[PDB]
């Protein structure tokens, strides 16, 4: 009849790396704060970047999500409260909420999330959609193979007509956390002392490989090992974003050595050229058999995960899956990752089916694709029938989510 | 002095016109159009014969 | 006999869709030259405006959220030629020959 | 030919001295700037050309 | 070269922006009388029944 109607709904996309939130109808999430939160022994919670980055005695770093699913509901309630009060600045009972969920979320966890949103926050309406469906909707595709490489898992999810094909979900543990671990191991092998930026009072410029000439901050309080590890992970993720690059083809030591080096300066002033070692790390996502961890392991490469996920679906839908491959997740922003993936898939895809990777290689379109799709879906006038009303939750009870949200 | 000044000026003018053309190229790299009239949007039907 | 393992056997009260053989299929929002259905709502064609009186190049009319009719525009390497194009050198000559033969659909606005 | 949008003289040092007269012409298609010979200043004032006046200039 | 272009979201990263319609494009002064002659209809934040 007309354009989609905006009912002032909220869109929440709580991932393992950052919590993305905003108002429906916007083209970008208005907030994205780290999912890891500070906890002081309810317990005192420090949730946003401004509070996490300051040292505190006996403050632990924890995350409400585990394997892509919420485990600690207390920290989840804390994060939701912080999001509302600080960023939303609106009453929860006034705005409908649309949240994303993992493709593999359990029934009991969905029921518990619905119970929490309705009993505690007294929200007027609720809906729970899969991350893959929202990612597909953000690209205007009703069907396709979602390829998500976040911090916890690299998963290929086949979507058909806006529905996640749960039987075709293939998940791999190689993700941002694996790359962080590989970078940690590389720094350990090179005897590079990771000094978090919070410990540095002042620093002086030094030559490449020269010992770091830095002054330690005074009166620093004792910090838990979790918070120190979190800060080290943050600096390692900065290194991953700034230095790492995926080889355009199968890794070769000679070709990697021929290409120019990239220079990086650590927070403590230490700097070095990473030579070819910057290319070896991202190759583990594609050829895990060469990873120092376990050469004989059964992990599948991203291209193999893709080909396996499609292979589990009806062959009548495989042309649609190969004809619309959607790449998402922050770990896919690594340089030349999309090009290498496209080359490997074109080499492995059957010639009888057309392969096309959607050109979405930008930070906003890759990280926030689920939120974009959620905002689109919540803004559709036809979607206003899909909302779960409080009256529906009262009559149908906690189980109502099983039938209203497919 | 005129003989030398004429050449110096001719070079200065060549440089100034090259800089002007470069500025025009930079101005043209920027987007040219972002809006169109209401009459074209709703008060007319686009046809082809 | 060789077909027999997978031979086609028509049944009463049934209809069938022939498979794609000449060209591999494609999404509706893709040109028929690329195997697509070429659905006219996704097609970008050369468009001329009343203000300025200059051809803007390839465009498609799309209704916006608030009912605002928007002109989406597609990049083409010959955009400068399309800007110079109106009132119907080698590339320009070929483009002019193609347009004069009406091989290209080029819309112009008119009052209803 | 086009609607005049500017008539700025280009001052210079002689090797006030002008070396060019820039005229900006606007048409429904677009706008163009012409680096005309300075002598055209006499004809501009003779014809009383002003900003917003439609003019045409023959090449020869 | 291509006769026509087809795409869903947009054709290429180099695509020109869409042209949005708007009044006052030629300056506010010329449209002062048109805008001043009328007054806008009132809009409300209102509840609506959805029979679906
Ligand atoms: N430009 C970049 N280059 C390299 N890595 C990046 C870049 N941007 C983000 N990352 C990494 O992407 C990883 C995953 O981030 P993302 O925002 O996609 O996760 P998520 O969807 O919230 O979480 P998950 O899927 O693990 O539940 C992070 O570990 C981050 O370090
Ligand atoms: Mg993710």
């Amino acid at each position: 009849v007309y354009g989609g109607d905006e009912v002032g709904a909220l869109v929440f996309d709580i991932g393992s790396y950052t919590v993305r939130a905003g108002y429906a109808g916007e083209d970008c999430p208005k907030v994205d704060f780290p999912t890891a939160i500070g906890m002081v022994v309810g317990p005192t919670y420090y949730i946003d970047t401004n509070a996490l980055r300051v040292p505190r005695e006996n403050m632990e770093a924890i995350s409400p999500l585990k394997n892509g699913m919420v485990e600690d509901w207390d920290s989840f309630q804390a994060i939701l409260d912080h999001t509302y009060k600080m960023h939303v600045k609106s009453e929860a009972s006034l705005h409908p909420v649309l949240m994303s969920e993992a493709p593999w979320n359990t029934r009991a966890k969905r029921e518990k999330l619905t119970e929490l949103m309705f009993e505690h926050y007294n929200i007027p309406a609720f809906f729970l959609c899969k991350t893959a469906v929202l990612t597909a909707f953000a690209n205007g595709r009703s069907t396709g193979l979602i390829l998500d490489s976040g911090a916890t898992h690299t998963t290929a999810i086949p979507v058909h007509d806006g529905y996640v094909l749960q039987q075709g979900i293939v998940k791999s543990p190689l993700a941002g956390d694996f790359i962080t671990m590989q970078c940690r191991e590389l720094f350990q092998e090179m005897n590079i002392e990771l000094v978090p930026p919070y410990m540095i009072a002042s620093k002086e410029a030094v030559r490449e490989g020269s010992p770091a000439n830095w002054k330690r901050k005074e009166k620093l309080p004792q910090v838990t090992r979790s918070w120190h590890n979190y800060m080290c992970n943050c600096v390692i993720q900065d290194f991953q974003a700034s230095v790492l690059q995926v080889s355009d083809s199968t890794y070769d030591e000679q070709v990697a050595a021929q290409m120019p080096t990239v220079h990086y300066e650590f927070p403590n002033g230490y700097n070095c050229d990473f030579g070819a070692e910057r290319l070896k790390i991202p190759e583990g996502l594609f050829d895990p058999s060469n990873v120092k961890g376990l050469s004989g392991n059964t992990m599948l490469g991203v291209s193999h995960v893709v080909t396996t996920s499609v292979g589990m679906c009806d062959i009548d839908i495989r042309p649609g899956l190969y004809g619309s491959v959607i790449v998402a997740g922050g770990n896919t922003l690594i340089q030349s990752f999309t090009d290498r993936l496209n080359r490997e898939l074109s080499q492995k895809t059957p010639p009888s089916m057309r392969l096309k990777l959607i050109a979405n290689n930008t930070t906003v379109e890759r990280r926030f694709s689920s939120w974009i799709g959620g905002s689109i879906l919540a803004s559709l006038g036809t979607f206003q029938q899909m909302w779960i009303s409080k009256q529906e939750y009262e009559e149908g009870g906690k189980q109502c989510v099983e039938r209203k949200c497919p | 002095a005129v003989m030398t000044a004429v050449r110096a000026w001719e070079f200065w003018n060549l440089k100034t016109l090259q800089e002007r053309e470069a500025r025009l190229r930079l101005e043209q790299e920027e987007a040219e159009l972002l809006t169109y009239t209401r009459e074209d949007a709703y008060s007319m039907e686009y046809v082809y014969e | 006999d060789p077909d027999g393992p997978f031979a086609f056997r028509r049944k009463a009260g049934c209809q069938y869709y022939a498979p794609h053989l000449d060209q591999t299929g494609n999404w509706p929002w893709t040109s028929p030259k690329d195997g697509g259905l070429g659905d006219v709502r996704y097609r970008y064609c050369l468009t001329t405006l009343t203000v300025p009186q200059r051809c803007i190049g390839f465009a498609r009319r799309r209704v916006g959220r608030g009912g605002r009719v928007l002109l989406d525009r597609a990049h083409s390497d010959y955009d400068s030629v399309f800007h110079h194009l109106d009132l119907e050198s080698k590339d320009l000559s070929q483009i002019l020959v193609n347009i004069k033969s009406c091989r290209w659909r080029h819309f112009r606005p008119r009052t209803p | 030919e086009g609607e005049v949008t500017e008539l700025t003289p280009c001052e210079t040092e002689n090797p006030k001295t002008i070396s060019h007269v820039i005229i900006g012409l606007k048409t429904a298609k677009g706008t163009k700037q012409l680096k005309l010979d300075p002598s055209i200043f006499e004809s501009l004032q003779k014809e009383r050309v002003e900003a917003g006046d439609v003019i045409y200039i023959e090449a020869n | 070269m291509h006769r026509e272009v087809y795409a869903l979201l947009y054709s290429d990263k180099k695509d020109a922006p869409p042209l949005l319609p708007s009044d006052t494009g030629q300056g506010y002064r010329t449209v002062k009388a048109k805008l001043g002659s009328k007054k806008v209809r009132p809009w409300k934040w209102m509840p609506f029944t959805n029979p679906a």
